[PDB]
């Protein structure tokens, strides 16, 4: 309904793309 | 409401994405 | 393999001189089968992007021109054989 | 001789036999059209 | 809800449309044409089809429904014909045993089902009728079944 | 190719000019004294020394395995002596002490690396 | 490779050999039977691994058993 | 919330849609007010709707509240 | 040379072989110890080439087993003209051919099968004809009764003397080898004394009875004034009024005044605007120019008089450079093994089927066949489907010759194995063009697809859109439109109407119409071509690696029916020459559902229906192809749903047991695919854990219970799918056009 | 043990286990499966004459 949360999403799955490649480099 | 994100990521993430994501899977067969 | 490619251009009057003079009146050339041709490729050379499926003395003599044509120069490799 | 020894083998007699029973069937159908009864 | 067949109005509705629908067929032709005959017997086989539906349960839909509960009101749809049923294959399964619990002990076992013994076949054929009470009595003399017969690793 | 793969060589000689099959396909002229022939795969060549071995006295016949280093192997005959032939010389691998009635369950096998018939 | 097994079954009559199209197969002379021979597979890196050998295997159950192990360019059977 | 306002009314939309392919007479086929979104054909909206979500802004927190929770995981 | 050697009292006519079952392979006599000897029972029961080696014994074999089969084929012809006889509306149905709708079969009173008998007027129901035999009756001047019941009498008589004919050649009189393999006589009789004679004889009959009898029923007299065939010959006056050229008897005829017999035989063409069909003029004149153009053609085979041909000095003679050899070799290649001519001849008379069936649709050769749609329809469809599997056993019998009976030896050089030398360039080809085909046949279908789905319907290949108009077909369909005026030139009208002027309708119903083929016609024939090339990939790889492939370099020493050779290689399954022929049956059903789907459809849009006043037109889908083939939504709502509502509603009423065809035929489609998934390796040990349960209570089967072998549980899948997917489009087909036709 | 007698198996993977199968040949030469026994019925190679050792050899009376 606005658009900054829309940024603050795309920032914490970003973060959590960044444990996805994380996590992904280990097993 | 940004009408315009998808005008962004629906590129790249459908045809960009998956060029380079063939780059690193089919390089990383040979890493 | 293909030992003897001697001559072409003998097909040529071997196929349009055996069908000029002969007229053979009703069909689509009142005159004669090549005379029907080469009169109706000069109406249409010099650039024309005319000549339709309707065009019958251009198209049909394109056809039955040069499925004589093809088939006489194979027969004029059939002409070196014999050697 | 040997000729009831063909009409004793499988197709044979499974014909002479399904054929009977066919015939049973279709007999007692023509008779007794629609049983559901009984 | 089962209605009693014979008053379900639907049900009557249902006569009413196969006896005209078909008579639709019998405006065609004249009064002694055999399929014009035909016909009659098939009007017929209508009129005694839905009478002979009488003590039947056909439900919303005029249609004949069953039970299968052996209610004894309702013995004649389903129990009957099962106890005829388990009769007659009670009789096949029976001569089917009894035939090659005889052809297991043959010259030629392998010709033997190719080319069926006729004499002994149609012994069996028709000596499977009491077959209740002849696997009952074989049944107690340790016959109709087998122990330590094949099987795989465990 | 000739290049990276192994290139088979059957080597072999004759008496007279027969007509053989190959095994890509289609008849070869079969040169009568000695003739070798650059093959692809070894099921070829053995298919083909079957081709002629139940056909009629082909012997003293084997493939060079070309490999592309350079140097040759000697398929077939190995040791003078036809396959099924017993010759004492050929040392047995490849047996254990039973059938398979008391090869072990691959639950024993399992988180080890070892084979379910290892005995 | 196709690790072949031959078991001790193996009542040496050579379909086995026979069948064989490549070769990986041989008999050696064992006295354990009584035609004194027992077939061996020294060269499975030539095994294709298609068991035409457990076909003309006339034992009980399979003198000759052949798991299908690792897949080189010889055992892939490719022509190129 | 729109949907909240007439549940039986108007139908549970979807994610939007960009299609490039989507040339002139595709796209009026799919505007349900300025969106062009899918309908939600997944009993999402609800579930969310018993559960006591009467908001977008409950969705955006509960979208963090869980892009958090999978971060943890 | 050529002689009749003929051994006698060969074979004992005794029953006592009938007693063992699998008395013929020595293979099979061991008796079954499995019941897969009962499978292969069968399917070793005709190979004739695989009993035994001796060609001689094989070749009595054969050439008694086909009197067998031409037996079974005047049963079938008696039985078609005793219920033309008995059981159908043929008086009825020549008195007004386009109100009373065909029908011969009654069927028998019993629970509900009765509503099967169609109403379909002649004042007698039954179930409707679609094999189209009454417009080849009327063809046929059959006027009553009499001459169907006299003719199926003979049918009996021809098949006792086919009966009584093939075992009198196989046991009392059965030739040598050297009798066989005289086939510059085989075809010095079979081009000339069978097919010569025939059309000459049959030329005959057209003159002599179709004729004046089709003059008469074209006139529309009752069959009561119409005389006997018979009395036509007996006095010319009574063909003399019909046509005056036979007052001049013979004599113009051998003074070569062939213009005074313009009455009897014409050049015409076209369809005669009152029976529907073809002039039988020009269908009798027909068959005198196959009549002399065959008997010229018998002789051309040098037998005993030096005078002619022989096979060999042809074939030896086209020694071309770039084979080598030339066909050194195939005289001996076709005279020594069966199933090398069993290919040839399957693909002749599959195509020449086809060839039949296209002939059906265009030029209806029979009166009052194309106001009747579904005898027009299916005997277009059957021939097509005959005209199919037939092409498969050429691909099967050429890889049978390539398996059993291929030589090396005889076979060096020559125009044979020479494309065996570069079959991987001829298979590489195939699979380039039937990728190339199927991207530009199908991908155009996807791509329609989706731009009508995407709402962008000027970028469809449309008639408005991007437009593929077909220019050859066009084209030389405009050739024959301009036909009968300058090259035909004493032709009349054309060649047929589906290619030149104005249609024509007979009893408010249209024979044929111009049919115009534009840019949706243009991508069914790309499929056409598609699937006509996988078929040719599939059985040309089923024959060039039928013997040694590259993968399996014994394929020879397997056999023709091995299923595989192993998990090795990665897996062999489905590889052997009898493989590829179990594919070219699927892709079989393939080309021809599409090939009838194009048929049905496009001539109910372009041709079929009715016609109102001041010559309106009214097409049966209307006019609902070319906007609507582009697509496949188009495709199978259009037509495979559309078309449905006449077979799905078809309960309570006539055409239900077609409804019933429909249901089960899809039944059987779907229960083939439980045969080709699974594997003889799950059933066999399900079976043996149903085996338990018989040993348990000593219901043991004495023949072992085995699964199907894998070829068998392929066969079979294969058997099932076409049973089943052909019995579908049956259904549908003749549940759609009755509704309508 | 000896020729004729008829044995069942007790060996789980034979085709013929726990079936009664009647001895042909009895061989006295050290071999480790020397009873050739052939059956009724047939195994999956058509084969029903197979052989054993003695611990997998059981007669009857
Ligand atoms: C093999 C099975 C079989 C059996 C058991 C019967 C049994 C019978 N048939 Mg029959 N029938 C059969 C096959 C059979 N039919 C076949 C295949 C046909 C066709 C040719 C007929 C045609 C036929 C007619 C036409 C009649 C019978 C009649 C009869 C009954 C005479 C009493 C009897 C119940 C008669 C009867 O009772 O019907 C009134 C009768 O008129 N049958
Ligand atoms: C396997 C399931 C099944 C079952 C349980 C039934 C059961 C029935 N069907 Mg049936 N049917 C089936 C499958 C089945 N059908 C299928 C798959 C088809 C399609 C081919 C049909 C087609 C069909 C028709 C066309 C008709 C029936 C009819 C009937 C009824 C009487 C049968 C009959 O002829 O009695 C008469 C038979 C006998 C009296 C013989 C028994 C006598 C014994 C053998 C003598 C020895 C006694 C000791 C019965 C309720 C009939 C009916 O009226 O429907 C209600 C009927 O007309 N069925
Ligand atoms: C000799 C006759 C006979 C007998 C007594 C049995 C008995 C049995 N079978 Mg069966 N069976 C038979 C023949 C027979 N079968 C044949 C010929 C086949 C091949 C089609 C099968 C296939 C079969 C399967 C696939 C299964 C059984 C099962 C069973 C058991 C459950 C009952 C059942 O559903 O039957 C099943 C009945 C059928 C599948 C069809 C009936 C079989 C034929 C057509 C009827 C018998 C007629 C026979 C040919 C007569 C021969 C003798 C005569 C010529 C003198 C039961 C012990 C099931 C089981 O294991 O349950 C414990 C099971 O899953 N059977
Ligand atoms: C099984 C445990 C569980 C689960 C899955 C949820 C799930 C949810 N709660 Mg919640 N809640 C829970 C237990 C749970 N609750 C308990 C125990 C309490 C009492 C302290 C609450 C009190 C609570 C409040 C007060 C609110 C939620 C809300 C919500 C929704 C959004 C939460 C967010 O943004 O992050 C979400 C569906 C919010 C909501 O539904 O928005 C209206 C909201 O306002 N919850
Ligand atoms: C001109 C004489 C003549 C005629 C008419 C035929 C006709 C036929 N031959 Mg034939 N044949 C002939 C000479 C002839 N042959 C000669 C000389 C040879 C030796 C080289 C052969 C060798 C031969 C073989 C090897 C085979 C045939 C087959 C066939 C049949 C093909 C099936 C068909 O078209 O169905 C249409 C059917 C008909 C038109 C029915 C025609 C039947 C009438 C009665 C005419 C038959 C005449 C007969 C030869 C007279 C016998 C003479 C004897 C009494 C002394 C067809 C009947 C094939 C076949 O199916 O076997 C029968 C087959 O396999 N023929
Ligand atoms: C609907 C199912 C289906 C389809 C699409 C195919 C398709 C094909 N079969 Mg086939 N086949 C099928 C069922 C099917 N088969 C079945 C059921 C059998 C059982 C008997 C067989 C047996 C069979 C045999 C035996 C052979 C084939 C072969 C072929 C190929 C022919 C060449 C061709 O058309 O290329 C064109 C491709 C198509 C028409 C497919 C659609 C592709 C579209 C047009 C374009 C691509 C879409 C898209 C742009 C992809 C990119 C996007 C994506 C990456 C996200 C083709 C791929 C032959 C082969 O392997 O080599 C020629 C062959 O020899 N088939
Ligand atoms: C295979 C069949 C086929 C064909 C012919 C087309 C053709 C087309 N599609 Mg398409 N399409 C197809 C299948 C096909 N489609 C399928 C299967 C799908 C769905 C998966 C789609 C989905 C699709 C979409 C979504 C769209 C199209 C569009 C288009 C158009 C433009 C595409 C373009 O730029 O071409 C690309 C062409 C090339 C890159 C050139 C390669 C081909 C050249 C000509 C080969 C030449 C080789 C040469 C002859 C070799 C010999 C010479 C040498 C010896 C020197 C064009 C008409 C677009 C449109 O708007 O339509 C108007 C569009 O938006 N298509
Ligand atoms: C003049 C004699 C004559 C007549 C009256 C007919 C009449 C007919 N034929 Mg025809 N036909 C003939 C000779 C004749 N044919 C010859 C000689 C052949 C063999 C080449 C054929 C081959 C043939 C086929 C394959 C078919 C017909 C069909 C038909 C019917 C369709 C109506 C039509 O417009 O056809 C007009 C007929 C023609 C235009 C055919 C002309 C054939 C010429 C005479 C061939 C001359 C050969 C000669 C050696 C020169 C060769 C070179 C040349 C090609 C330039 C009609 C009854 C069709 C049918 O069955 O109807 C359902 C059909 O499918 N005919
Ligand atoms: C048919 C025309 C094919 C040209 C072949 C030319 C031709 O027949 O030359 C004739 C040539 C044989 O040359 P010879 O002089 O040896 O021929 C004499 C002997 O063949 C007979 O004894 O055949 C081949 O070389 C075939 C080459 C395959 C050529 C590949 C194309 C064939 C497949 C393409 C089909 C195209 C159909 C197109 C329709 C428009
Ligand atoms: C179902 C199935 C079977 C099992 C099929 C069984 C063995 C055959 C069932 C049909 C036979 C004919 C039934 C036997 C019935 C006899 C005819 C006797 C019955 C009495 C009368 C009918 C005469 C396979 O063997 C198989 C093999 C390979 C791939 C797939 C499959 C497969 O899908
Ligand atoms: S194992 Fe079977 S095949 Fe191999 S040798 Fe002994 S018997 Fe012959
Ligand atoms: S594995 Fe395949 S190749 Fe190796 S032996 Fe057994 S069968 Fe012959």
């Amino acid at each position: 309904i606005t658009d900054n949360q829309v940024f603050v999403a795309l920032i914490m799955a970003l973060v959590c793309g960044y444990l996805a490649v994380k996590l992904a480099k280990q097993l | 409401s940004a009408s315009y994100l998808p005008s962004i990521l629906v590129p790249t993430v459908g045809l960009i994405l998956p060029f380079a994501s063939m780059a690193i899977l089919f390089i990383a067969i040979e890493k | 393999y293909p030992l003897n490619p001697a001559v072409i251009f003998i097909a040529l009057i071997g196929w349009s001189a055996v069908a000029a003079i002969p007229s053979n009146i009703p069909v689509l050339g009142g005159t004669g089968l090549t005379q029907a041709f080469l009169a109706s490729i000069q109406r249409l050379l010099a650039q024309y992007p005319t000549g339709p499926k309707l065009d019958d003395p251009f198209w049909f003599y394109l056809i039955v021109y040069h499925v004589g044509l093809f088939a006489l120069l194979i027969f004029g490799q059939i002409g070196y054989a014999g050697y | 001789m040997n000729l009831k020894k063909y009409l004793s083998t499988a197709p044979v007699v499974a014909t002479l036999w399904l054929f009977l029973t066919a015939g049973i069937l279709i007999e007692l159908n023509r008779f007794f059209p629609d049983s559901l009864f009984y | 809800v089962l209605t009693p067949c014979q008053q379900s109005e639907a049900f009557h509705k249902r006569e009413i449309n196969e006896v005209r629908t078909l008579e639709n067929r019998q405006a065609n032709y004249e009064a002694n044409s055999p399929s014009y005959l035909a016909l009659q017997s098939q009007i017929d086989q209508v009129h005694k089809r839905f009478d002979k539906y009488g003590t039947l349960l056909c439900g919303q839909d005029g249609l004949p429904h069953l039970i299968t509960d052996g209610d004894w009101r309702h013995a004649r749809e389903f129990t009957i014909p099962a106890l005829l049923f388990l009769y007659i294959t009670g009789w096949i399964g029976w001569v089917g045993r009894s035939y090659l619990k005889y052809t297991k002990e043959t010259k030629n076992p392998t010709e033997q089902e190719i080319i069926l013994d006729v004499p002994m076949a149609l012994k069996y054929m028709l000596s499977g009728f009491l077959w209740p009470l002849s696997a009952w009595q074989e049944y107690r003399s340790g016959q109709l079944l087998a122990k330590e017969d094949e099987i795989t690793v465990s | 190719c000739a290049e990276t793969e192994e290139k088979y060589a059957m080597t072999w000689s004759s008496d007279q000019q027969h007509i053989f099959e190959m095994p890509t396909g289609g008849a070869a002229v079969m040169n009568s004294g000695d003739n070798l022939l650059y093959l692809a795969r070894k099921e070829q060549a053995l298919a083909l020394a079957t081709q002629l071995r139940t056909q009629f006295k082909i012997q003293d016949y084997k493939i060079y395995r070309i490999f592309p280093s350079g140097e040759v192997q000697y398929l077939h005959p190995k040791d003078g002596v036809l396959p099924y032939q017993v010759n004492k010389g050929r040392e047995q691998v490849g047996r254990v002490k039973s059938t398979i009635g008391k090869n072990v369950n691959p639950a024993q096998v399992k988180f080890t690396s070892k084979a379910t018939y290892d005995r | 490779a196709h690790t072949v097994k031959i078991y001790d079954n193996c009542i040496g009559c050579t379909q086995c050999v026979r069948a064989c199209p490549l070769d990986v197969l041989e008999m050696v002379p064992w006295d354990g039977c009584k035609a004194g021979q027992m077939a061996s597979a020294p060269r499975t890196e030539d095994c294709v691994g298609c068991k035409r050998c457990e076909t003309a295997c006339p034992t009980d159950f399979l003198s000759i058993r052949v798991y299908l192990g690792g897949e080189t360019t010889r055992s892939m059977g490719l022509a190129y | 919330e729109q949907w909240v306002a007439n549940p039986l009314k108007t139908k549970p939309l979807a994610h939007a849609i960009w299609d490039p392919h989507f040339g002139q007479a595709a796209l009026k086929a799919f505007t349900r007010g300025d969106t062009v979104a899918n309908i939600s054909y997944s009993g999402v909206y609800h579930w969310w709707y018993t559960i006591g979500i009467r908001n977008n802004v409950e969705l955006y927190t509960g979208a963090l509240g869980l892009l958090v929770l999978s971060a943890v995981f | 040379q050529v002689k009749v050697v003929v051994d006698r009292d060969v074979v004992p006519t005794s029953f006592e072989k009938w007693a063992k079952p699998g008395h013929f392979s020595r293979s099979l006599a061991k008796g079954p110890k499995t019941t897969t000897w009962i499978w292969n029972l069968h399917a070793d029961a005709h190979d004739f080439d695989s009993h035994t080696s001796s060609l001689e014994e094989v070749s009595r074999k054969i050439f008694s087993a086909h009197f067998g089969q031409l037996a079974i084929i005047f049963i079938w012809l008696s039985g078609m003209y005793f219920h033309g006889a008995r059981f159908s509306n043929y008086v009825a149905w020549l008195s007004n051919p386009t109100g009373i709708k065909p029908s011969a079969q009654v069927v028998w009173p019993i629970v509900g099968q009765q509503i099967l008998n169609a109403d379909v007027g002649g004042g007698m129901q039954g179930i409707q004809i679609t094999s189209g035999l009454f417009q080849l009756w009327r063809a046929s001047g059959i006027v009553n009764e009499l001459q169907l019941y006299v003719t199926a009498l003979g049918g009996l008589g021809m098949a006792g003397l086919m009966i009584f004919a093939g075992w009198f050649h196989y046991h009392k009189a059965a030739p040598k080898l050297e009798w066989f393999q005289n086939v510059e006589s085989m075809l010095n009789h079979h081009l000339a004394g069978l097919l010569g004679l025939g059309s000459l004889s049959w030329a005959g009959h057209q003159i002599h009875v179709s004729l004046p009898i089709n003059k008469l029923l074209d006139a529309g007299v009752a069959p009561s004034s119409i005389p006997l065939p018979h009395e036509f010959i007996l006095n010319r006056n009574l063909m003399a009024e019909l046509y005056p050229s036979f007052q001049q008897g013979l004599v113009p005829f051998f003074t070569l005044n062939w213009k005074q017999y313009s009455d009897i035989l014409t050049f015409k063409g076209g369809l005669s605007p009152v029976t529907g069909g073809l002039w039988l003029t020009d269908v009798a004149h027909h068959h005198l120019a196959i009549a002399v153009l065959f008997l010229v053609a018998g002789h051309m085979y040098r037998t005993n008089w030096g005078i002619g041909h022989s096979i060999k000095q042809i074939l030896e003679a086209h020694k071309g450079p770039l084979t080598g050899e030339g066909h050194k070799g195939l005289y001996e290649i076709l005279t020594t093994s069966w199933h090398a001519n069993l290919a040839i001849n399957l693909a002749m008379l599959g195509s020449l089927s086809i060839i039949v069936a296209h002939h059906m649709y265009a030029m209806p050769p029979y009166p009052y066949l194309a106001t009747d749609y579904p005898t027009q329809l299916s005997l277009f469809t059957h021939h097509m489907w005959i005209g199919g599997f037939c092409i498969v056993g050429a691909g099967a019998h050429a890889a049978i010759y390539m398996v059993r009976d291929y030589s090396p030896t005889v076979n060096f050089n020559n125009v044979l194995d020479r494309m065996i030398r570069h079959r991987d360039a001829i298979i590489s080809h195939l699979n380039w063009v039937c990728i190339f085909l199927g991207m530009h046949s199908f991908g155009l279908y996807i791509h329609n697809d989706t731009m009508r789905a995407l709402g962008r319907a000027q970028d469809m290949f449309s008639d408005t859109a991007i437009q593929l108009q077909p220019v050859f077909a066009q084209w030389i369909q405009q050739i024959h439109t301009l036909a009968p005026g300058n090259t035909a030139v004493n032709a009349l009208a054309t060649a047929s109407y589906a290619f030149g002027a104005d249609t024509v309708t007979v009893g408010s119903k249209i024979a044929m119409m111009p049919i115009k083929l534009g840019t949706a016609d243009f991508m069914v024939h790309h499929i056409h071509a598609f699937t006509i090339h996988v078929t040719t990939l599939i059985l040309l790889k089923g024959v060039l690696y039928a013997r040694n492939s590259r993968l399996i370099p014994d394929k020879a020493n397997l056999g023709f029916r091995f299923p595989c050779d192993g998990p090795g290689r990665g897996g062999t399954c489905q590889v052997s020459a009898w493989d590829h022929v179990f594919l070219g049956l699927f892709w079989m059903y393939n080309a021809l559902s599409i090939v009838i789907f194009h048929f049905s459809w496009k001539m109910q849009s372009d041709v079929w229906g009715t016609v109102t006043s001041n010559g309106a037109i009214s097409h049966i889908t209307g006019g609902n192809f070319a906007q609507s083939a582009i697509t496949i939504n188009g495709w199978l709502r259009d037509f495979l749903w559309a078309q449905a509502s006449q077979v799905i509603q078809s309960y309570g009423s006539s055409l239900s047991a077609y409804g019933l065809m429909f249901l089960g035929a899809h039944f059987v489609w779907a229960f083939s695919l439980m045969f080709l998934f699974s594997g003889r390796g799950y059933w066999q040990e399900l079976i043996e854990s149903i085996v338990w349960a018989h040993n348990k209570l000593k219901v043991a089967p004495a023949i072992a219970p085995r699964a199907l072998s894998i070829t068998q549980g392929r066969a079979v899948g294969v058997a099932h799918y076409l049973l089943g997917g052909i019995a579908t489009t049956w259904a549908f087909f003749l549940a759609r056009i009755i509704a309508v036709g | 043990i000896k020729k004729g007698s008829l044995v069942k198996i007790l060996r789980p993977e034979s085709f013929w286990y726990n079936e009664v199968g009647t001895v042909v040949n009895v061989e006295t030469s050290k071999v480790l499966y020397p009873v050739l026994v052939r059956f009724d019925k047939v195994n999956y190679s058509g084969l029903n004459s197979t052989n054993f050792s003695l611990d997998e050899l059981v007669e009857i009376k």
